[PDB]
């Protein structure tokens, strides 16, 4: 009705190939299929671990490990960038 | 493909231009972030090792008067235990606090395309009024502060292990 | 030729060329360590060690260090290094596979430059075979160990 504001930088995001525009990715535009792939297996492997030492949690826990722990659910848009990427071409 | 790494490409933002480049971004990092960010970043951290290296050789050869007194034995890292008691590191914190809110600016002023990545013209001796004579000093202060960085970090770590501090531990 | 099995077919033949180098290389090194450690011992192992063998020097060392040992670090920092060797080469074999310049196995590793100097027709079929029996001697000399405390020089001296 009147003109709706959206901060500089916004573009198109709407998609109806197979996969969405590498745009997607924000700054992970750049990165390749394989890189995003391969962080995505090492960010699930070190999120389970760090999870898996810190299940039974104490008042007095390893600090690093619960940083780490976020890995895991960061994994799944990992895999996520890396099956666009890879339907991108790069 | 890239110089430092031959297997690899060679990377994407980075240019020759740009001082202390020897093509080396396995990783493609350069891609993710803005590049300007990240040559001001490495530049101030460089600045930031180069200080805390040499910090770490003089506390083992002398202490300024009256610093015996408040820590005796404390030698690298133990030393700010104390001085945060006292308003030693406040002070160094509220100060270096203060002077990094204009560096936000510079920031700001730089990610816009009109500043330059660590260049804050603070030239006061004519050290750089040459052009040529300047890109050899640009590029010795990226090498010298890569290396500082890599040696802070090894006498922190060296004095996590013994405790003896960098220059003691090499006599003993 | 020898593929009977048709594996090949299984997966890329890039990511397996680069993957049955990497297995040579790493069984080089595995059983050429465990005749030069029977051979020779570097200095002061004996008090961390003992007279353990391959296998078990790995959870000798690793159990001396699960006590806070300062002198027992060696596991940790061989797969440290191991580790950031494989972390910033990853790339390679993904860019190898997207039909990169670069060939499986090829580093452009060559300081000496034997290989450069002559034409390298030959040395890469030799470091192929010499690695492919390193693998499976490899297997012997652990296995065997597995059975029989002897080593590869007391295993090959005697027949039990
Ligand atoms: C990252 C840097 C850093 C940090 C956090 C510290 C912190 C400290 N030092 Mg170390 N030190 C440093 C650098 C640093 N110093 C440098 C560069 C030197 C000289 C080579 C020393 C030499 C030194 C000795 C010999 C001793 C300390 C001591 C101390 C403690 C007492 C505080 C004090 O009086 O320091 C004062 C430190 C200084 C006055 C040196 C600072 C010099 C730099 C070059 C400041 C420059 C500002 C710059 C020119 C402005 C640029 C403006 C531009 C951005 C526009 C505290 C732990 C004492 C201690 O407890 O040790 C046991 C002590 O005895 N320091
Ligand atoms: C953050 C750094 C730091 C700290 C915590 C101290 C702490 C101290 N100084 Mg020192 N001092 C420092 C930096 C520091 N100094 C620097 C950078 C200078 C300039 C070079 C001085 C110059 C100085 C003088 C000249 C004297 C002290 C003295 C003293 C002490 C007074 C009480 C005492 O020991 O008797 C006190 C322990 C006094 C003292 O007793 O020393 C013998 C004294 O006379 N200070
Ligand atoms: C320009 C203004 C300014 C002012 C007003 C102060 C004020 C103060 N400083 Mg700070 N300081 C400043 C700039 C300033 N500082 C700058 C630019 C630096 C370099 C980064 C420092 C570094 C510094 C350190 C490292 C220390 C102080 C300390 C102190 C206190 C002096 C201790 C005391 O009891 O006083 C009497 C002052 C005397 C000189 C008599 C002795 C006081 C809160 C000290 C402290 O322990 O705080 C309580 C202390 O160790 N200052
Ligand atoms: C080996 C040390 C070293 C070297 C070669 C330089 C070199 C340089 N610095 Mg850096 N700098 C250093 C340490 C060093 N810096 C440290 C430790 C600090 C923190 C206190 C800074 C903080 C700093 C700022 C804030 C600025 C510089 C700037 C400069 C440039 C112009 C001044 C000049 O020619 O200095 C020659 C210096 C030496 C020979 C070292 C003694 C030049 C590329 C300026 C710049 O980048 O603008 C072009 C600038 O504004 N420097
Ligand atoms: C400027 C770079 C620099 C330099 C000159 C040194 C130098 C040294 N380091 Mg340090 N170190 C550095 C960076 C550096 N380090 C960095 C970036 C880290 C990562 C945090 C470490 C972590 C580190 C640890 C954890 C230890 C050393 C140790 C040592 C000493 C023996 C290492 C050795 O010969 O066996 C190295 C073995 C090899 C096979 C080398 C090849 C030596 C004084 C040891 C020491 O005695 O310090 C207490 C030690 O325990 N370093
Ligand atoms: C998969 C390989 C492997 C593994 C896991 C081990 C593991 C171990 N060895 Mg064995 N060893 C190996 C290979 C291996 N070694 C090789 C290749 C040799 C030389 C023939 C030795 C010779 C050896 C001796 C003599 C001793 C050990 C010992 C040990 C233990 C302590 C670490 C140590 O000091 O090693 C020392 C190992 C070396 C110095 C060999 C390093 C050789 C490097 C890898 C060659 C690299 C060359 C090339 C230029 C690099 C290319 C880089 C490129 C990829 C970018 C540990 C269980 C010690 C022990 O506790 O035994 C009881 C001991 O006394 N090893
Ligand atoms: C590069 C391989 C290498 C080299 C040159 C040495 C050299 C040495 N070791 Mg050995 N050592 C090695 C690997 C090596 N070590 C490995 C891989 C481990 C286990 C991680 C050990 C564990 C070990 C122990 C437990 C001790 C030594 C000690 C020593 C030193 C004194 C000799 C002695 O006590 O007999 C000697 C210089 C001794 C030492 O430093 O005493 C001062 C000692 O107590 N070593
Ligand atoms: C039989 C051993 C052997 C052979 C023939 C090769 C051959 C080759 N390698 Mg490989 N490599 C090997 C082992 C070997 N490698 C091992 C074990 C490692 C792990 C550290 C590597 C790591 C490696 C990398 C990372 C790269 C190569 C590359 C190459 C090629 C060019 C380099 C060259 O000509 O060097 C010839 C190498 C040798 C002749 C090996 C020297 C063996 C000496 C004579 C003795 C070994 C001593 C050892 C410590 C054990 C002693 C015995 C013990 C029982 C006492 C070529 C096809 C490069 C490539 O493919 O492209 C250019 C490359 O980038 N290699
Ligand atoms: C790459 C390169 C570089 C390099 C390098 C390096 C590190 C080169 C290293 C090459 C190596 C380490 C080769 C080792 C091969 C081992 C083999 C083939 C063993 C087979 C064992 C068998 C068959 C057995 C057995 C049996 C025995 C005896 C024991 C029994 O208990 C068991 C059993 C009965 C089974 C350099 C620096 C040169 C530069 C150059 O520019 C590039
Ligand atoms: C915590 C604490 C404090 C403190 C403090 C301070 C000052 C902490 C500083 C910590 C620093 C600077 C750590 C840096 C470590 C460097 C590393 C890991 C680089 C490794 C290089 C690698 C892996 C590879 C390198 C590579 C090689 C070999 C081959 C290729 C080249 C290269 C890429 C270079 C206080 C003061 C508050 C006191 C408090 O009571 C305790």
């Amino acid at each position: 009705f009147s003109p709706v504001p959206s901060p500089e930088g916004t573009k198109e995001t709407y998609w109806e190939t197979k996969a969405p525009s590498s745009d997607v990715l924000g700054i992970g535009a750049g990165v390749s299929s394989g890189n995003f792939a391969a962080a995505s297996v090492f960010a699930a492997l070190v999120g389970g671990y760090c999870t898996g030492q810190v299940i039974p949690l104490t008042v007095e826990p390893n600090p690093l490990f619960l940083a780490g722990s976020f890995l895991l659910p960061y994994s799944w848009a990992l895999h996520v960038a890396a099956w666009i990427q890879k339907n991108n071409g790069k | 493909m890239s110089e430092s790494v031959p297997f690899l490409k060679k990377p994407e933002a980075l240019d020759s231009s740009m001082a202390g480049y020897a093509g080396f971004d396995p990783l493609g990092l350069s891609s993710i972030a803005d590049i300007k960010f990240l040559q001001e970043s490495e530049i101030k951290h460089c600045r930031i090792a180069m200080l805390a290296a040499a910090g770490s050789i003089a506390q083992d050869i002398f202490t300024f008067p009256g610093v015996s007194k408040v820590v005796g034995t404390a030698k690298m890292t133990g030393v700010h235990d104390v001085l945060v008691k006292q308003g030693a590191m406040g002070q160094i914190l509220l100060w270096t606090s203060f002077l990094e809110v204009f560096g936000t600016i510079a920031l700001l002023e730089t990610l816009d395309g009109k500043r330059a990545p660590g260049d804050f013209k603070f030239d006061p001796l004519g050290f750089s009024k040459n052009a040529e004579t300047a890109k050899r000093y640009q590029l010795s202060e990226i090498k010298n502060g890569r290396l500082a960085m890599l040696a802070t970090g090894g006498m922190v770590h060296g004095y996590f292990i013994t405790g003896k501090g960098p220059l003691e531990l090499l006599t003993n | 030729g020898f593929d009977p099995l048709g594996l090949s077919t299984l997966c890329n033949v890039e990511w397996l060329r680069e993957a049955e180098i990497k297995h040579c290389r790493v069984a080089m090194l595995a059983a050429a360590g465990s005749i030069a450690q029977d051979l020779y011992q570097f200095p002061g192992v004996e008090k961390i060690v003992g007279s353990a063998k391959m296998t078990g020097v790995h959870d000798k060392i690793l159990a001396a260090a699960s006590t806070g040992d300062y002198k027992a670090q060696a596991m940790s920092q061989i797969l440290f290094w191991t580790s950031f060797l494989e972390i910033v080469t990853l790339p390679a074999v993904f860019e190898t596979m997207n039909g990169g310049p670069r060939k499986p196995g090829v580093f452009f590793f060559d300081p000496l430059g034997l290989g450069k100097g002559d034409k390298m027709g030959e040395m890469e079929l030799k470091e192929i075979k010499n690695g492919r029996l390193a693998m499976i001697g490899v297997g012997g000399m652990v296995h065997h160990y597995l059975l029989t405390g002897k080593g590869p020089i007391q295993f090959l001296s005697g027949i039990p």
